[PDB]
């Protein structure tokens, strides 16, 4: 009934992915072993969605997890939740990728991908209706970036009528720590545009300004960063999982979201978010749930959405509310800021409405943003990569691998033509 | 004898359904394990087995599983037959081709087969209760793909259908204006009366008249039943003036094509005010006149009334129905076709409305349901077509709609055919 | 038969609503949660449903939410249908402006779409009562919306029309002048018989016979109600000689645009006096033609009159009524016109004048409401339109109007035919 | 409903708005968590005029907080009501104004409008319907006078018909703390005649003039002013917060009170205001507090109105009160001083009537008055700024700024037309 198959690549990949698997498991009440110690049956109705049952009534979760390094390995199966995953689904290399998408897509994961792939089809084999493929990685670094966008191209060949839904973290100039991240992602984003039926684009300087401009933590980590990633994630499949008043499947999604076929590199969001010294001042209420979703603020990408237009936004709503009141708000917010949405559209506004808020909050939103001011993501990146790339510095790092000087050349093309298409709308 | 298969199509459909049957077993007093403490009155719904057991005449389908599920899991999981709740493993996504063209597909002549063994039970079968979204994947597709094997199948029964339209201004989804252009041959060629409501004239209704601030589905669902059950009441009850099925369609429907009545019930009322108000029939019949209560967002003054029915249940006269009317005819504002001198159709039965008792509606000795045919109408599909316009000029989201089966000139041809539509309404108010 | 639709606009017309629905309440018997424990006599100011509520026929108006939240938390809350209680969200600014082409335009089509659900209710509609103020944005800009709608969609109905008109000398906003003079084209073309009222006058009235030093505004609704009982308690109640509505506008309005009468009610009195008066037939006609219990500061005496409407209610007899105004037209200080010799148009009704309970204003037996056609009101307006000419000779606020979608030009045309208007009651006199 | 966006800039801004939210959260009966406490429900019918209501019935004033400095954030954070605004409302830069006017509008906070800008959007799409912006400054130093007039200017922009409400500390030679406040003024008002749809003229000379000859305190501190301005804050939407016998809106207001655009520099004033020692003594009632309303020691600027003639005066009275007994003061009022008032306007009076008096008061009257007389206030700012220009005299710190001379000699020639305009109905 739906089942996803959910995969993760590289450090930030696995990152994200670990702390998802926390949060899912806390809503489906499975305890760290894998057993189920939950409240209510809703919980279990759907435990199928992200879960194998096994003997006992031990659950199993059907993640595939994938990196060039075991010590990635070592630290997920060594954490918090880290017993839960199926030892086999553990696949991995020795030597690293390097930070190089040359390594990840054509030496140290060509390698290895025959031995994800066969697991693959192990968990999707199992399930009953597969939906699709829930891809956690990275643009940044080269395991995330080129294995991970070559694993998508060998699971679209494979299964090409499922849903294939990535969430990418990804380069920004004020928050980094690679001298070839553009290099990578300008090679990334290039699988990502043609293959991929979902993209939600992350980036950790917007997701370092929700930690200082929203929940005001003193010294937030890259376990606070993940925290609000994978609230997001639990946040779209909510209505494929929980009953609801409007039920949207990740395809009803997608349908709704995507006008044409490769504008689909969303801008995730989420509320209530909340000073963890403020709380008991905010009344929890649909119109505050909005005033805060639709600001600029808490969007976990760094385009500010005042610098373009939305084609479709999507509020996968949460909680016992009214319809009146959802259907109002999200008539207000888009006659009342009428310039920030496209006027060839005449309702842009998916609404969503999931009887079953998140543990310990009365209601909750996640947002997803498609909007023409994902060009900022897309210019900048290809401007660091022009600087670098007029002068072939670091290219021998990367021809070394095979790679030719034109994948480059093509790769930055088709940048371009991403960055044109969102442009063209504006 | 005057039995009725209702099918609730899709989660608007199903959920309609839940309120539906909800209200009628209170109103037949059957409890929601479907058996009956202590006339063959609950026959035009309930087929009864020998245990003492009462069954619905209903068929409910979703392409996926999750509004059934809760069916199969709440307090009427021992009401329904287990096969006759049908789901697919499947979303149809928004998408009128996937419901129509490739998922739908699959589930068609399973849900067929339900309906031949429902039908084979009935003996003079009055007529199929068809309850669906316009706006939805399973709502538009899933029920154009059954209404065309319906009419193929039992060619001579009525099909009578209740659609959840498309708002002004409140809608839920962005591709709503294309699922419903392409349903428009659906009602058109394989519907005999189609009753359209809308989202948004409900929630006003709510608000001015039940004074809830802030209501949910619920709330309208259970405004939604209200009418179906009084359009069935003639067909369950004893009255004085008792309207069969046709019997109403032969008032109300002038052109073969001309089947798009608006529907209204009165009084919509809380607790707090029907201690207050006379409820007398001259007020719930004025009630059916104002814009304030029709269940479109559509003014009745910009255009010309060709038939009404008038059916009224509860303690009601036809002295004071005609007295009533005489007033209607004369109010210049309300105005009749110039070839429809005659107007009403008046039917009236003795049995009440029912609370639902969790209900916002208050206990009433009368309501009536007006059920019109008037050109205004016309504006609510001018206001749609217009939100089609816009998105066709770009092919806005024209590839999950090729990308599953269809035709792109279907676009078109759907366009067109509410064209003439749109013609024809405009046409007879001359 | 006999219904009369009340409407109540602005912040004085809606709270003297609150006083005219608290006294018809008490007459006819009904509970502010519109009940009536124990004839049809309530029927032209009540629809009456089922439940033995009855419901007012009346649609209270404001651009502001303050006032009619105010009507919606108090104690008639349960007296009113929701959705003819009527609010925006955005106030008028004392601004004819923003009262016509601005905000009341949003509003406008949801007002008449109660007025057309109320008349759907009458059989027989014998009128529109309608309250306002004249020196309000709401009061002037949005009467003046709703009545040019209504002399189109009902032309026929005797629109009636109470008016809080600016003072000789107390006033509440700089911009009353601008706001009433803009209202002379409403009343002149769209009006039927427009009853002019003055705060001043009544303010003198209640420190004169109420010997109250210091009155709010509760206690000048509480007046202004009284009278509107007395319009209509012909159209209520048995009596000797009752009056119709256009009966009375028959002897009223001499001429086409002469139909501005003022008003007066007798005795106004306080439970200190009314026990010492005797309060014969005869004192209290003869209190209609003091000056001092005029409702507008103008002189009778600087006039002539045209035509008077005595309408009497509570126990007299019409020996007493042509022995009064024998009286009458034995004194030469109050002058009639040449050409009408007959001057006096009686009414007689056997229902007392109700008391409020809390009210200032004594249980009396008898009762007058003098309503009078006479020259003397053109100094009101000449009052009125010397405050005009200072402000518009500087355009001392006209930037606000001009901003807000009107002509400059409709300053000079509104100041044109308000002295055509003082032209015609001067030209008649003579 | 109605709602309004309230901003406060610089020191003085920060300072009265900070006591303005200690005085209508006493109002509306909200603790200093921003839970509601209060006795009355027509105290919570509109606490969304000024509040988001946030999840368990907590309230957040939609007040957004501005400086150039952290230290008046911080001392505001820390106040005696600092933890009811939302964190995200304080936005501040690191090195101050200067008290240089040209470092607020073209430096310093030209850097920072573009983030305050970003919150009154998110506040004004969280209305419902808004009425207006009620901004709190100073006109002496640079940070109200230079920042708060650029921002008055952007959401002037972007806001054309929406009310722009003003309350404004300005310059007198008798009680100052700056050698250059003359310059920075005359660039300010400047901004503010042709923005703003009223401007509330604050001196603090006739602030510590109502502290030492009306309520007889020793020692009157900045708390002592700032509680005297925030009263008639608190008066003028009265009207949209609480019901009344005449209720009178913003603008509602604006139509009565200007009669010609620019002439919109009114003069507040607040009754009944006793010596602390003495109310037994005194009958509160409508004619008392009339004879103080009217007098020339009650009015917030130095301007005794018997140096001129009023406009419009408009007297918004709180409590149980007759409407006879208030028509006939203000009708007494403006025949027995006729000479103190233009006889073109034939009444020259509003009046309004809330049902609710302030809590602790019988009755209540705010005054505003719009007189010829503020042509002195302008006057005196204007030959205190050119006794300096016409020796150039601290230019170097604005031309510094980029800022033109020309722009001064621009400054002050509408300076002159302000004061012309005035003393033209004189
Ligand atoms: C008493 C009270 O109000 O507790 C709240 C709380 O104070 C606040 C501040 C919480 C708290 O959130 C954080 O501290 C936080 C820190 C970094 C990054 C993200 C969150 C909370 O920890 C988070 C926690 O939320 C959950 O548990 C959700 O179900 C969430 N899952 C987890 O956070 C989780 C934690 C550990 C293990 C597994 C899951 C979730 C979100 C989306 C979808 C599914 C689940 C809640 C309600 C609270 C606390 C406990 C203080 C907030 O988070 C959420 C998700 O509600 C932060 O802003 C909101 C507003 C809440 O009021
Ligand atoms: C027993 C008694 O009569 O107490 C009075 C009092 O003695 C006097 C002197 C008060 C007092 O005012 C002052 O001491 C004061 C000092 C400096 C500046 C301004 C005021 C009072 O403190 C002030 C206080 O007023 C209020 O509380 C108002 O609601 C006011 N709000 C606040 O002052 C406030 C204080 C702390 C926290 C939050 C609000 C207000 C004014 C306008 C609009 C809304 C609210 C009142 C009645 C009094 C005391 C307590 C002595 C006076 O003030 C007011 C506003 O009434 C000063 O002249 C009046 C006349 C009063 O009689
Ligand atoms: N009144 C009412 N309207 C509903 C209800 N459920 C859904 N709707 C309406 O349904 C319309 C959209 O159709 P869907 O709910 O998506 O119909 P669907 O058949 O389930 O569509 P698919 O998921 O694609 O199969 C919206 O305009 C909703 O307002 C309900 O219970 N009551
Ligand atoms: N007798 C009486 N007069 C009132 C009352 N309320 C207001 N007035 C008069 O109303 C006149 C001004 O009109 P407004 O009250 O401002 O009318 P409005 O329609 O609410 O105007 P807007 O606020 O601009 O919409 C004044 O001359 C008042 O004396 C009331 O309850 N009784
Ligand atoms: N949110 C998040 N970001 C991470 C985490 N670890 C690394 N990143 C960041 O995102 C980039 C991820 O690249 P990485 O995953 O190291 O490359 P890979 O291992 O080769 O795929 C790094 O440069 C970091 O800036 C993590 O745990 N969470
Ligand atoms: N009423 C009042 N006036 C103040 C306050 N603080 C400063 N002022 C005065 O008004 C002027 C305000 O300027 P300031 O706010 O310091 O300039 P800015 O910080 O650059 O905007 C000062 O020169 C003081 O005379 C305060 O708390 N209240
Ligand atoms: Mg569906
Ligand atoms: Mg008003």
């Amino acid at each position: 009934m739906r089942e996803i198959v959910h995969l993760q690549a590289g450090q930030c990949g696995n990152q994200i992915g670990a702390k998802f698997w926390e949060v899912i498991s806390d809503e489906h009440g499975i305890d760290p072993t894998g057993a189920y110690h939950g409240d209510s049956d809703l919980q279990l109705e759907r435990i199928n969605v992200y879960y194998n049952e096994a003997t006992g009534g031990k659950y199993v979760p059907r993640a595939v997890l994938v990196d060039l390094e075991p010590g990635t390995m070592d630290s997920v199966r060594s954490g918090p939740f880290g017993q839960i995953f199926r030892p086999d689904n553990f696949v991995f290399g020795q030597s690293g990728a390097g930070n190089n998408w040359a390594k990840g897509h054509y030496t140290e994961g060509a390698e290895l991908v025959d031995s994800v792939l066969d697991v693959v089809r192990k968990e999707a084999e199992s399930c009953d209706c597969l939906q699709g493929f829930q891809l956690t990685h990275s643009l940044g670094g080269g395991t995330g970036s080129g294995m991970g966008t070559l694993l998508i191209s060998k699971i679209r060949e494979e299964y090409p009528d499922r849903i294939m839904n990535t969430f990418s973290v990804v380069p920004s100039p004020k928050v980094s720590d690679t001298v070839v991240e553009p290099y990578n992602a300008t090679l990334s984003v290039h699988q990502l545009v043609e293959n991929t039926d979902e993209t939600y684009c992350i980036d950790n300087e917007a997701l370092y300004d929700i930690c200082f401009r929203t929940l005001k933590l003193t010294t937030p980590t890259y376990g606070d960063l993940n925290h609000l990633v994978s609230a997001t994630m639990s946040g779209v499949t909510t209505c494929l999982r929980f009953p609801g008043q409007l039920n949207a499947d990740l395809r009803k999604l997608a349908v709704n979201m995507v006008p044409f076929p490769r504008l689909h590199f969303f801008m995730p969001g989420f509320a209530p978010l909340t000073s963890r010294g403020s709380q008991q001042y905010r009344a929890l209420t649909v119109p505050e749930l909005t005033q805060q979703m639709f600001d600029a603020k808490n969007m976990m990408a760094a385009c500010d959405p005042r610098h373009g237009r939305y084609l479709t936004v999507a509020a996968i709503f949460r909680g016992r509310m009214s319809m009146k009141e959802v259907d109002e708000q999200m008539l207000n917010v888009q006659n009342k800021n009428s310039s920030y949405f496209v006027e060839w559209i005449p309702n842009n506004v998916k609404t969503a409405v999931c009887d079953i808020p998140p543990r310990g909050l009365k209601m909750s939103a996640t947002f997803i943003g498609n909007s023409t001011a994902i060009q900022e993501l897309f210019k900048r990146i290809s401007e660091q990569f022009t600087a670098m790339f007029r002068r072939k510095a670091f290219l021998h790092w990367y021809t070394g691998e095979g790679m030719d000087e034109m994948e480059f050349t093509e790769a930055e093309s088709n940048m371009n033509d991403l960055v044109s298409e969102y442009q063209q709308y504006q | 004898m005057r039995e009725c298969i209702s099918v609730h199509v899709g989660q608007a459909g199903v959920q309609i359904g839940n309120s539906c049957w909800e209200l009628y077993c209170l109103e037949h007093g059957l409890q929601p394990d479907g058996t009956m403490p202590s006339d063959s009155s609950f026959g035009t719904f309930f087929s009864e087995t020998g245990s003492g057991k009462h069954v619905p005449r209903a068929v409910f389908v979703d392409l996926e599983q999750t509004v059934i599920g809760e069916i199969r899991n709440g307090p009427y999981r021992s009401l329904f037959h287990p096969e006759q709740l049908i789901t697919g493993k499947e979303d149809a996504a928004n998408n009128y081709a996937r419901g129509h063209y490739t998922i739908g597909k699959e589930l068609i002549d399973s849900v067929l087969d339900r309906v031949r063994k429902m039908a084979d039970q009935c003996s003079g079968l009055q007529g199929f209760l068809v309850f669906h979204s316009f706006g939805g994947g399973t709502g538009s597709g899933f029920t154009s793909l059954l209404m065309e094997r319906l009419s193929v199948d039992y060619g001579k029964k009525s099909k009578l259908e209740f659609s959840v339209y498309p708002a002004p201004r409140i809608s839920t989804a962005v591709v709503e204006p294309y699922n419903s252009i392409l349903t428009t041959h659906t009602t058109l060629e394989h519907s005999d009366c189609a009753f359209m409501v809308d989202n948004e004239a409900i929630y006003d209704i709510c608000n001015r008249n039940l004074d809830i601030e802030r209501p949910s589905y619920t709330n309208l669902n259970r405004l939604i039943a209200q009418i179906v059950s009084s359009i069935t009441a003639s067909l369950r009850f004893d009255g004085a003036l008792n309207v069969d099925l046709t019997e109403f369609q032969t008032n109300l429907v002038p052109y073969p094509r001309i089947h798009f009545p608006l529907v209204t019930y009165s009084p919509i009322i809380s607790a707090e005010k029907a201690y207050h108000e006379q409820l007398s029939v001259p007020e719930i019949t004025n009630a059916c006149f104002e814009y304030s209560n029709q269940m479109v967002k559509c003014d009745p003054r910009r255009g010309k009334y060709m038939a009404c029915c008038l059916l009224y249940r509860g303690d009601v006269v036809p002295k004071d129905v005609n007295a009533a009317i005489a007033a209607i005819k004369t109010r210049r504002s309300i105005q009749f076709v110039d070839w429809c001198p005659t107007g009403f159709k008046v039917g009236i039965n003795y049995q009440p409305p029912t609370a639902v008792p969790g209900g916002d509606v208050a206990k009433v000795l009368r309501a009536v349901c007006m059920l019109s045919n008037t050109t205004a109408i016309a504006e609510a599909w001018a206001r749609l077509d217009h939100k089609f316009d816009l998105m066709y000029s770009k092919r806005a989201f024209v590839h999950w709609y090729v990308g599953e089966g269809m035709e792109e000139g279907e676009f078109s041809e759907a366009r067109e055919d509410m064209a003439a539509l749109e013609k024809d309404y405009e046409e007879v108010g001359t």
